[PDB]
């Protein structure tokens, strides 16, 4: 399983079988002969695999890294403090590309989950995606196939510049 | 009284309709005949080795080697810098690229121009 | 008249003496030891213990990780009310801007 | 115009194929066999006023004129038989007519299981062989100075020659195989 | 990077103390062994590349560049085994020597952490090649071929080994893992124009940009089967790996450095590939639809986002394999018939039927059907592009329907009609011809699987 | 589907479409009735025989090697060269 | 079909008294094999 806060579901609420006709549909009798032949194998099948994965239990970790100082208090061409900063900065931005997908995931399940009323009832996800979208655009865009913590860096300080002089202007 | 057939490049005229088809003067029934010469001569030189039990391999036609080369090998020894070459070799090598240099040009500083401005849409355009 | 010169050789045919030859010799149990060479170590040692080396690659370049982490953060921050992604990847704080 | 033995058309052969090319279209247009059959009648009638022509400079103007009147009035898409060229069936079973050759390229073991083909293959081949040299020497004692003429080859001569140049003839794949 | 060093070289004393009927099976065996070794190259990581020492490393650009390296010794040597069984033992030797010591020059090209030793590794690869061209090759025309190769090249190396030794009096280093942290903005200037020339020009001779190419229609052409199989699917690589390291260095000038030779690529692979639609040889319809791939490859690079590299990396795999596969090809036809005229031998599937399925597979991986890993870089370097100017799909989709038009004509010409009447020597496919094959497509294939080995080092 | 060719089938479905011809008298034909020396007919009557002959066996014999078809004969030899009869 | 080597035409190139004979040097013969000249 998952975590259902980081992957979201509303409740389910499926209706109660309400025959009007006499005739007998085939998906119930279907559905018996699945659950059966083919979903009790299965299920033992598997009961036999999580009997053997009981036996020897044993586990693995989630790699933390701690933090290391940024780019912006590496001294100028100092390679063993910016390597790590670049090292950081590689990193976060490879999450930041999952959290991405994450948020657009959510808002996919949304779409298809919603149906035809998707549009009424997916605005929340749709103003997170657009908020997560212009927060990594205006982090990593445009920065090129060469990009590293110095370009993200300068593309940040342009940006401050033009807020400050936008904020200036308009006082 | 009937529209005359118009030939053109890709449609040529018909063997039926051309005059010189039924030209009966004894000039052309000796090109005829010579030319039905040759491709009779060739034809026995071809189909001499063609049937032969005793031969294992390719049958080199010297028409398609001299073809090949004429392709390839020949061009640049039968090429004179003259006004025709250098008219044609200027129009269509450096030409385009000066076409497409302007066209791609005047459109990456339009583009440019409008990011630059806030003017281009990018609402979620984070993959480039 | 030219010089003294060998004639072209004719092209040999490998199955004409060893019907079953593979191409990779004329003597047959050189060919046939070149085969086997070829085919256990390529594909039997190659290609498929090769694929499944790297089909069980260790997180090839922290993919997986970086959808563990990510999937931690947004826990993170979707409960504590911080948005998902700021637009600054540093700090304001610790920014010089040039003045002007 | 193009053939193997003549260097030529001849006026009556030109007016032979002008004549089969315009019952052919005329079926074409004329799809129903009785009203093809009447104007093939007609069109047999417009043949015969000029059959009995001396003047061979006037039979040149009319088979001319014929023509135009043939490619004025053809099918746009006349009948083609589907194994005739530019029909529908043409050139379909080529990709089945493998050459005979390609049985000398047999293992051994799928030359065994047709013991017989292979035993009589062999003294086809061996006809063959012992053939070939007879019949060179028939086609340069009978060719003349400079070449062949036409593209025509002679029969054999002698109880017990072969035609020369026949292997390809006679061992050419079916059309159906 | 020396546990792949050092057992390249012992394939030296391998081929040279092997018995005389076991140095084709000695060196295959071994150099298939070193080939499994490489796969320990892909320890990769997110952010840091594998660095080995102060001489070598291995990010995931170099890392799918040597494994198909190391892949590609073996199937040279079945590739050339038939054709060199009458040559004289020590000149074979000396030709499966020239093999080793070109694997071994391009394996410490790849992977060398300074940019001048991966300049002397890089022009070393020169020496074997031309040797091998000129030595084996089958014609006359490799000699010629052999001078135009040099020549090219080093009209373009040299001013780039100035241009290197500059930036050593710079900087103070040629370390790439050095130059990724000390970069410094290349401003608008004449000398930093003609910095970027000397930085970039021999590697665009390498690719090759198209007005530059002509040293490879008669390279790949006259070379014999192995010469031609480094050549189109190592050896052009060479220089988009070296311009991906190199413009770490030239950035911003680029951003309009970029613009003429981008245009002779965008329209040269129209030419190129357009060229292909009227080859009579074979061989040179396989050299010109190189040249039209790889100025993909160069727009790609030069227009240097994250798209636009992992396509260019994917699409120089997956031409490696390619064109390797269709010279293997036409080599198996031109060993049949002697002679490279495309429309000689006809309807060959009649004739060969499962040798016309290899040939259907690498005409399909050609004009890159997807998901083959030639339609994933063919398609990424599109998306790149597009994003770049919307108008250059005009450019690249007209190309992708010449691709198409040439790679069937190829399978169309040589593979169907009406077999040739007059040639009757076309032996059954050989079990190392056919083996040949597969060991070019059944990797390419696996590779659709798994592609983001092959996707570089900002997948 | 496609039934077999014999050289007595062919003979006698090419005499029959000749018999049904009615400027050859079924009573004078055989398989070597010359068509202009024994039948005396028209060479434009000999293209309308090989016409009827291609529309009996359902494909085209070339005018190169319909003009040289004169007896009945000759037909019958062409249409089994032409379609491997006796296998 | 085998290997193209230099013939006798290719050879007679490398034999001159220059590589490429101008109109000025046409009447340069190579210098001889022992490299000694009659007395006169
Ligand atoms: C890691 C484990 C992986 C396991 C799964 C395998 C994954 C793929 C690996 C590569 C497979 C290729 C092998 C077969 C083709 C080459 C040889 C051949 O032609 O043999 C004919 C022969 C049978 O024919 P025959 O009658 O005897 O003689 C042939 C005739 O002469 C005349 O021949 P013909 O023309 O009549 O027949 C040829 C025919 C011709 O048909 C075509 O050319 C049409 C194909 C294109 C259109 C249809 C496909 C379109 C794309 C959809 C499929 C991909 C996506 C599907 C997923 C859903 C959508 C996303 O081709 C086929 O039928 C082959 C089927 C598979 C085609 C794959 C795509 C090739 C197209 C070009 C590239 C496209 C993109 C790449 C796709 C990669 C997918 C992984 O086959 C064999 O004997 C097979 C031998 C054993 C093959 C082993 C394959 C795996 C090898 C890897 C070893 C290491 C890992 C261990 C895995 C082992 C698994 C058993
Ligand atoms: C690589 C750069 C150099 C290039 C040349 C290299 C040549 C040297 C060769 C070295 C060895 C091989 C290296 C490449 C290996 C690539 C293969 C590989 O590793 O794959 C891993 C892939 C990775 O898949 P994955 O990423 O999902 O694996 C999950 C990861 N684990 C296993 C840890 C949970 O493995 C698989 O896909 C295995 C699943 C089964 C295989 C696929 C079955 C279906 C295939 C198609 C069936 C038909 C579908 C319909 C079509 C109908 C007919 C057309
Ligand atoms: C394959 C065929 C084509 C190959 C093309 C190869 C590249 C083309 C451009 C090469 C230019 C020469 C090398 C430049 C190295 C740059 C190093 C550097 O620091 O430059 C800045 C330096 C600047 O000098 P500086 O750096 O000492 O000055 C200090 C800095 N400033 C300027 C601020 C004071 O540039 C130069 O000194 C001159 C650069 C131009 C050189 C012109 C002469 C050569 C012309 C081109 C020849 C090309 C090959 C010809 C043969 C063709 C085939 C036969
Ligand atoms: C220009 C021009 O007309 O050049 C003609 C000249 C030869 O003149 P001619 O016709 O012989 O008198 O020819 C010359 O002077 C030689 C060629 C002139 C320069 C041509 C430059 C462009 C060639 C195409 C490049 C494509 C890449
Ligand atoms: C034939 C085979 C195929 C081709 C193979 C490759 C050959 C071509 C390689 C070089 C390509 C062209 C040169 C690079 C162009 C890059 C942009 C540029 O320089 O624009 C032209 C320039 C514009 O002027 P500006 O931008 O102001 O430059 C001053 C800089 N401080 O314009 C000018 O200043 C006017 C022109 C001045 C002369 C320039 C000569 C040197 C460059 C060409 C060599």
């Amino acid at each position: 399983s998952w975590d259902k806060d980081v992957y979201p579901e509303p409740p389910r609420r499926t209706p109660a079988p309400s025959p009007q006709t006499s005739l007998p549909n085939p998906i119930t009798y279907l559905t018996k002969a699945f659950d059966l032949l083919v979903d009790r194998p299965v299920t033992l099948v598997r009961e036999f695999i999580e009997r053997q994965h009981a036996k020897n239990k044993y586990y693995y970790y989630h790699r933390e890294f701690r933090r290391v100082p940024d780019i912006t208090e590496c001294h100028e061409k100092d390679v063993l403090c910016m390597f790590e900063a670049e090292m950081q900065w590689k990193r976060d931005y490879k999450v930041d590309q999952e959290i991405v997908n994450i948020i657009q995931e959510r808002l996919k399940a949304c779409q298809q989950r919603e149906g035809e009323s998707h549009r009424q009832n997916c605005a929340k996800e749709l103003q997170q995606f657009t908020q997560v979208v212009k927060a990594y655009q205006d982090r990593y865009h445009d920065l090129g196939a060469h990009y590293s913590a110095r370009k993200c860096l300068a593309k940040q300080k342009q940006r401050m510049l033009a807020e400050r002089k936008a904020t200036k202007e308009a006082a | 009284s009937f529209p005359k057939y118009e030939p053109s490049r890709l449609a040529s005229l018909p063997t039926t309709l051309d005059p010189a088809e039924y030209d009966i003067s004894s000039e052309t029934r000796k090109a005829q005949a010579e030319r039905l010469a040759i491709r009779s001569r060739l034809k026995r030189e071809y189909q001499l080795q063609y049937n032969d039990p005793s031969r294992r391999g390719v049958v080199e036609d010297p028409a398609l080697i001299r073809w090949t080369c004429a392709r390839s090998a020949n061009v640049y020894p039968n090429f004179r810098p003259n006004t025709k070459t250098s008219l044609l070799g200027a129009l269509f090598g450096i030409g385009p690229l000066i076409f497409w240099y302007y066209v791609f040009k005047t459109d990456r500083d339009r583009k440019e121009k409008l990011i630059q401005e806030g003017k281009l849409d990018r609402t979620f355009n984070i993959s480039y | 008249l030219r010089w003294q010169e060998d004639p072209e050789p004719e092209d040999e045919n490998l199955y004409e003496k060893n019907p079953d030859s593979h191409g990779y010799d004329k003597d047959p149990a050189v060919d046939v030891w070149n085969m086997r060479v070829v085919f256990f170590f390529g594909f039997s040692i190659v290609l498929v213990l090769g694929s499944t080396f790297v089909a069980y690659l260790p997180d090839y370049r922290m993919q997986e990780w970086a959808r563990r982490e990510a999937e931690r953060l947004v826990k993170y921050r979707e409960a504590h009310g911080l948005p998902l992604m700021e637009s600054n990847c540093f700090d304001p704080s610790k920014i010089q801007l040039p003045e002007d | 115009a193009f053939l193997p033995s003549a260097a030529y058309l001849t006026h009556q052969q030109k007016v032979l194929q002008l004549y089969k090319r315009a019952l052919r279209h005329l079926e074409s247009r004329c799809v129903h066999r009785d009203k093809y059959r009447y104007f093939a009648c007609l069109l047999r009638a417009r043949f015969d006023e000029h059959k009995n022509e001396k003047d061979m400079v006037k039979a040149t103007q009319l088979l001319r004129e014929a023509e135009k009147e043939f490619w004025h009035g053809q099918h746009p898409q006349p009948y083609i038989f589907p194994e005739s060229p530019g029909g529908t069936s043409y050139e379909r079973y080529e990709c089945y007519k493998v050459p005979e050759w390609c049985l000398d390229d047999w293992h051994p073991s799928e030359k065994a299981m047709y013991p017989d083909y292979f035993a009589k293959r062999e003294q086809w081949k061996k006809l063959r062989r012992e053939s070939w040299e007879r019949e060179v020497k028939q086609l340069q004692e009978e060719t003349p100075v400079g070449g062949p003429r036409t593209e025509a080859l002679p029969p054999a001569r002698k109880q017990g020659d072969l035609p020369p140049l026949w292997w390809h003839i006679v061992t050419r794949p079916r059309e159906r195989p | 990077m020396l546990k792949y060093i050092i057992p390249t070289m012992m394939l030296m004393p391998l081929t040279w103390l092997s018995k005389n009927s076991m140095i084709w099976i000695n060196t295959t065996l071994h150099s298939l062994l070193i080939s499994l070794t490489s796969l320990l190259l892909l320890n990769q990581f997110g952010d840091n590349s594998l660095n080995f020492s102060l001489t070598f490393f291995s990010d995931s650009l170099s890392t799918p560049l040597l494994i198909l390296t190391m892949w590609l010794l073996p199937l040279m040597l079945m590739a050339s085994q038939h054709h060199l069984s009458k040559e004289n033992l020590a000149r074979k030797k000396l030709f499966i020597s020239m093999l080793i010591l070109l694997q071994l020059f391009l394996i410490m090209t790849f992977t060398a952490t300074e940019l001048i030793f991966f300049y002397i590794m890089f022009e070393a690869t020169l020496v074997p090649t031309l040797i091998i061209i000129t030595r084996w090759g089958n014609q006359t025309e490799r000699l010629n071929a052999g001078l135009y190769f040099l020549f090219y090249t080093l009209a373009g190396s040299l001013p780039l080994l100035v241009a290197l030794i500059y930036i050593q009096n710079t900087m103070g280093s040629l370390n790439f893992l050095i130059l990724q942290y000390w970069v410094q903005p290349m401003p608008n200037s004449w000398s930093n124009t003609f910095m970027w020339l000397a930085c970039m020009m021999a590697f665009m001779v390498k690719m090759p940009l198209y007005g530059l190419h002509l040293w490879l229609p008669k390279a790949h052409v006259e070379a014999p089967i192995a010469g031609s199989m480094v050549l189109a699917a190592i050896l052009l690589k060479l220089g988009g790996y070296g311009m991906m390291r190199i413009t770490l260095l030239l950035n911003p000038i680029t951003d309009f450095m970029a613009y003429p030779f981008i245009m002779l690529s965008l329209w040269g692979m129209i030419m190129t590939s357009s060229i292909c639609l009227r080859q009579t040889d074979l061989k040179s319809l396989i050299a010109y639809s190189s040249v039209s791939h790889m100025a993909l490859v160069i727009v790609a690079i030069l227009i240097q986002t994250p798209w636009s590299y992992m396509g260019a990396t994917a699409l120089m795999i997956a031409h490696g394999l390619t064109s390797s596969m269709l010279f293997c090809l036409a080599n198996s036809n031109y060993e049949r018939v002697h002679s490279r005229t495309m429309i000689l031998a006809r309807g060959l599937q009649t004739l060969l039927p499962l040798m016309a399925a290899w040939w259907l597979l690498a005409s399909l991986t050609n004009l890159a059907l997807p998901p083959s890993i030639n339609l994933i870089g063919e398609l990424f370097v599109v998306m790149s592009t597009f994003s770049w100017s919307n108008i250059t799909i005009i450019l690249m989709g007209l190309n992708m329907v010449i691709t198409a038009l040439y790679s069937l004509y190829m399978l169309i010409t040589t593979q169907r009609g009406k077999h040739t009447h007059h040639i009757n020597n076309i032996l059954p496919s050989f079990t190392r011809e056919n083996a040949l094959m597969s060991l070019h497509m059944l990797p390419l294939l696996l590779l659709s699987l798994n592609p983001k080995i092959i996707l570089g080092p900002l997948y | 589907d496609a039934p077999p060719l014999t050289l007595e089938g062919i003979k006698d479905r090419v005499l029959y479409v000749l018999k049904l011809y009615d400027k050859i008298d079924p009573e004078k034909l055989s398989v070597n009735s010359h068509f202009m020396k024994d039948l005396g007919l028209d060479s434009l009557d000999q293209v309308e025989i090989i016409m009827a002959m291609e529309d009996e066996f359902g494909f085209e014999i070339p005018d190169i090697d319909a003009e040289k078809l004169m007896c009945p004969q000759e037909i019958v030899d062409y249409i089994a060269d032409k379609k491997d009869v006796y296998e | 079909a085998r290997q193209w080597q230099p013939d006798v035409e290719w050879a007679e190139q490398y034999g001159g008294a220059v590589m490429y004979p101008t109109k000025e040097t046409a009447h340069w013969k190579p210098p001889p094999w022992n490299d000694v000249d009659p007395p006169k």
